[PDB]
RNA sequence: GUUAUCCGGAAUGAUUGGGCGUAAAGCGUCUGUAGGUGGCUUUUUAAGUCCGCCGUCAAAUCCCAGGGCUCAACCCUGGACAG
């Protein structure tokens, strides 16, 4: 209870914020019928950091902020060789939300849906294309891309995996 | 058109256009209300990078369609070569070369068909430069020296690496297509690209 | 010895190692001899041995795998077939895909033998693409 | 250097192992015989894997660390504490509560409350309330004495956990695992090598087996801090 | 710091969880 | 700007690209004709398949590169992958 936590907030250059939704959830009771607010809160700096994550409380910022502190705690880094792009496409679902991702030539701006644009735009790669296969949701969406962006491999790993030594790169 | 208009306006909403229609800055009597408060969507965003595109070079939108039509046409970063096609644009080098003081003071000093290009008259705004052209005045303009009045007031800002201001035989060319560097205004050609990927 | 004898290694091999294990019998055919030749040589796997158990000649194949972890195999192995029987797919030595950019690869059926899109790209022979892994 | 005899453990408890029908079968590239309804464990890449072990573990404490180590189970209780208390380490006396590594910031409040209570204890002033106080600090404290007594001396995380075999403390492994703490344990015959991510893999039914390969990493943490 | 430290701890068993489950016996 | 017509979005007819325990959906089950797919080795022809060459698929259009109208639209010259 020292008091306005000045040092405590950690004033995030490192980590830059945003929700991407915050839907009022609700529970009944005997009394009644009483709102949460769930936010999605996708954090992330812009050097290949991300992670989402998901919040309920009675007050909208200690919910968006209880979603941060969950989702700092929720980071992979994004394998991105290129000139901010992708080494090569990927598709993975989850639960029943399935995310096509492609890499891009470096004249195109991020080109994907909200809650997938969300989470590259933050992820600091600036030529992809991402195209949503199944839900209209934006919680499964996010974690989609989460795991279709896990499960990517670059050319020095997969050279240093299969043991060629090298060749058939441009670059 | 030309949109002729109330253009402080289009400062404090886009930001601080620069070179185009100022080069005093805005709000010098203003401001003193309105607070934003941060809440802006991502479409507001990408709709304000049009505009601060729109407006810095005085195109018609459906104009603009078409330099982005042709950016894609073309083989590179669409992100740059449509700050290419919007570069080499003549007023626009007739801005950047300070032989006007604002982009609609460019226009309409190719308007009224003072600028001749390789000994060729050039009537219109919407000329697309080449790489070695030439860039002059007309024959009246050493006794109608507007051109020189602008050309005093200018020299803050020196030229990009494509110009070449000649004194007072008053030429100016072109070397090579501009850099990105070398674009004058900033701003993100991915958040321009993005918003047209919907046509 | 169902319908497919490649789907019969093929689908041995995402059983085999979806379950971690390291050891896949399956039979030595022609084709399925030239498949794990151009196969254990591409680093996917580690070693392929021919025996007899009645004397039928058959091949037991040992995975890739890494250290002691979550799953001490990294990298999913992801086996796919593309020419299914009643489904035949044929390329010319355009549409000849580079899988991922080049890391996988399609074993795909030349005039020459079996090859990769290396050994059927610069031959500029088409085939019969049997699959691609990846 | 970290050496055991292969005959010291082949002698002992270590290859008695455990049920027969009863093994979850990721040891199966591992087990070596059967024998009379008990298995049989491989000792050699038992014995490797504790030379692992102990390279791991000296290596983490030449670093410069505090360890770690669970006790729970009441048969393997007190020879935890025994090799605790000349190790320097903080232990589990007997018995876990879900949430004393992930939860930690609760935890260390009651830490608060437990050093205040011992505080109260041995400042004589114990005598001054009467049966009421007295009765309700002896329980809160008796409770706390068997959580948090054997835990006195830590603040934050370790570096290595070392636990009771696997039966009772999947808890406190989940824990680490959600807290990426690296774990270095026992495996039954029927358990898994993949729950921490280098483990020692030998039967508890015999003490002189949990003495054998506690008492070894004892000294092993013991010259770690010899520095 | 601390959270880095830990990573940095994970990293080396990890690897210590990586060099030996390949050899060793 | 509204309306109408068409495509997209629509993976909402699905080869690329869907499903069938409970959401729409497995015949009540079985025999079997036509038809579809099919074990292994060796040999032969090459119908499919692949490679080379050749002919043709008018001109105009689209793509690339030049050139002309003060630019563009449009016009013109040459070239070609596909297939």
């Amino acid at each position: 209870g020292f008091g306005s936590k000045s040092k405590k907030e950690k004033i995030r250059d490192g980590f830059e914020e945003n929700v991407v939704q915050v839907r009022r959830v609700t529970k009944v009771v005997k009394g009644g019928k009483h709102m949460r607010f769930r936010a999605i809160v996708v954090v992330g700096d812009k050097k290949g950091q991300v992670g989402v994550g998901v919040g309920k409380a009675k007050e909208v910022v200690s919910a968006v902020q209880k979603a941060a502190v969950d989702a700092r705690r929720n980071i992979i880094t994004v394998p991105m060789t290129k000139y901010l792009t992708f080494p090569h496409r990927n598709e993975a679902d989850y639960g029943a939300a399935r995310v096509m991702l492609r890499p891009a030539a470096p004249g195109t701006g991020v080109i994907a849906g909200g809650a997938v644009r969300t989470v590259l735009e933050m992820a600091g790669v600036e030529n992809a294309l991402g195209k949503q296969l199944g839900s209209n949701n934006a919680l499964n969406n996010a974690r989609a891309t989460i795991v279709a962006v896990q499960t990517m491999r670059q050319f020095s790993d997969v050279a240093r995996d299969r043991g060629i030594p090298m060749e058939e790169l441009w670059k | 058109s030309r949109y002729r208009g109330p253009r402080f306006k289009k400062i404090r909403r886009l930001g601080a256009l620069p070179g185009l229609t100022n080069k005093r800055p805005r709000a010098g009597s203003d401001l003193r209300n309105q607070s934003r408060s941060g809440k802006r969507s991502q479409y507001r965003i990408r709709l304000e990078e049009k505009q601060k595109l729109r407006f810095h070079y005085g195109i018609t939108e459906r104009q603009l369609l078409k330099y982005v039509r042709i950016a894609r046409k073309a083989k590179g970063s669409t992100g740059q070569v449509l700050l290419q096609l919007l570069e080499m644009r003549l007023d626009n080098i007739l801005f950047r070369l300070g032989m006007a003081p604002t982009i609609p003071g460019a226009r309409q000093l190719v308007n009224h068909r003072h600028i001749l290009v390789n000994g060729r008259i050039v009537d219109i705004p919407s000329y697309r430069c080449k790489p070695q052209d030439t860039i002059m005045a007309r024959d009246e303009q050493k006794s109608i020296a507007l051109i020189q009045n602008s050309l005093d007031l200018s020299p803050r800002e020196e030229l990009p690496k494509h110009l070449t201001l000649n004194p007072f035989p008053y030429k100016g060319l072109v070397n090579q297509i501009i850099d990105s560097k070398w674009v004058g205004l900033k701003i993100n050609e991915l958040l321009v690209v993005e918003y047209y990927s919907r046509q | 010895m169902g319908k497919d004898t490649i789907a019969d290694i093929i689908t041995c091999i995402r059983n085999a190692d979806m379950n971690r294990k390291g050891t896949v019998r399956i039979v030595s055919t022609n084709i399925t001899e030239n498949i794990v030749k151009i196969l254990l040589r591409e680093g996917f796997i580690e070693n392929a041995r021919k025996h007899q158990e009645r004397n039928k000649y058959f091949l037991v194949l040992t995975l890739r795998h890494r250290r002691n972890k979550k799953g001490p195999y990294l990298n999913t192995f992801h086996l796919k077939r593309v020419s299914r029987p009643g489904l035949r797919i044929y390329s010319n030595y355009q549409r000849i895909p580079r899988i991922l950019g080049g890391m996988g690869i399609a074993i795909l059926s030349t005039s020459r033998g079996i090859m990769t899109d290396r050994e059927a790209r610069l031959e500029g022979i088409g085939g019969e693409i049997l699959c691609y892994i990846w | 250097y970290w050496n055991i005899n292969l005959e010291e453990m082949m002698e002992a408890g270590v290859h008695f192992g455990h049920g027969t029908r009863k093994w979850n079968p990721r040891m199966s590239p591992y087990i070596s015989a059967k024998c009379k309804g008990i298995h049989i464990i491989n000792l050699t890449r038992t014995a490797r894997f504790l030379s692992e072990a102990c390279d791991l573990v000296f290596d983490a404490s030449s670093r410069g660390k505090q360890f770690l180590i669970v006790g729970t189970k009441n048969k393997a209780a007190d020879s935890v504490a025994r090799a605790a208390i000349r190790a320097r380490c903080h232990y589990v006396n007997k018995k876990w509560l879900g949430g004393m590594l992930t939860n930690w910031s609760t935890t260390e409040t009651r830490l608060h409350k437990f050093r205040d209570l011992r505080m109260e204890q041995t400042a004589g002033r114990l005598a001054r309330l009467p049966k009421r106080d007295a009765a309700v600090v002896k329980r809160q404290l008796s409770h706390l004495q068997t959580y948090l007594g054997g835990i006195k001396y830590m603040t934050g995380l370790p570096d290595i956990v070392i636990i009771v075999d696997q039966q009772e403390e999947y808890t406190a492994l989940r824990e680490c695992i959600t807290l990426g703490i690296p774990t270095i344990c026992l495996i039954d015959t029927n358990c898994n090598p993949d729950l921490a991510d280098i483990s020692i893999p030998a039967n508890d039914d015999a003490i002189a087996s949990i003495r054998l390969i506690l008492t070894k990493l004892v000294f092993a943490i013991c010259e770690g801090r010899s520095s | 710091t601390r959270e880095r430290q830990k990573l940095k701890q994970l990293f080396e068993d990890a690897y210590e969880r990586c060099r030996n489950a390949p050899m060793e016996g």
